[PDB]
């Protein structure tokens, strides 16, 4: 499975990796305006997560 | 090497006027500019000062051909 | 920081709290004059690299 340990440290450094793909969305923790997306694995698991350490699908 | 003697497409003698323009060329190019090292002046500046009516002046006709070849070549004693 | 203050008006109750947000900027630092001093023999990339308005990069670290 992915989102556990394949990609671990990826999605941990995925806020601040300048080189990310943003998405204008209100952050529920910190309440900032916008927010990190990926898309990792070919069944494309879209995560959003923030400097604060948001993180969507119970992070 | 030089400015041809005759227009290479129809014949006409530019050739004839061709130490007067080159002389002429370089006195309005320096008007225009006003006093600059040479260095200092791009050669993308120089080249855009319009010179329809020194050419007119010269006496040399409306001719695409003529006017082309007598602004666009290449002087090997400017190089060398 | 704005946006931590909007929302610290937001949630104590203030119904201005968007109204403390600044808009982003991002831009770069190389001006119409730079071009100009380029152009006139004034201006290097050494001299833009000293003042960090330009930097090497390879392609690793692209
Ligand atoms: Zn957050
Ligand atoms: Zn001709």
């Amino acid at each position: 499975g992915e989102m556990e340990d394949k990609y671990k440290i990826f999605i941990k450094n995925a806020p601040f990796d300048p080189t990310n793909c943003q998405i204008k969305k209100d952050c529920p923790n910190c309440h900032l305006d916008y927010l990190t997306q990926i898309c990792i694995g070919s069944q494309k698991i879209i995560i959003l997560v923030c400097r604060c350490g948001y993180m969507s699908n119970r992070g | 090497m030089l400015i041809p003697v005759v227009c290479f497409t129809c014949g006409f003698p530019i050739g004839t006027y061709a130490a007067i323009f080159d002389k002429a060329r370089t006195e309005y190019i320096k008007t225009k500019m006003g006093g600059t090292l040479p260095q200092n002046i791009p050669l993308d500046a120089s080249l855009q000062i319009e010179l329809k009516d020194l050419i007119t002046a010269l006496g040399i006709p409306m001719r695409v051909c003529c006017r082309t070849h007598l602004i666009t070549t290449l002087d090997y004693r400017k190089y060398y | 920081q704005a946006c931590y203050k909007a929302a610290e008006a937001r949630k104590k109750g203030d119904k201005d709290w968007e109204k403390h947000k600044i808009p982003f900027i991002q831009n770069t630092r190389f001006t119409p004059q730079m071009a100009k001093d380029i152009l006139a023999g004034t201006l290097t990339l050494e001299d833009l690299v000293a003042q960090g308005i330009c930097e090497f990069i390879t392609p690793e670290e692209a």
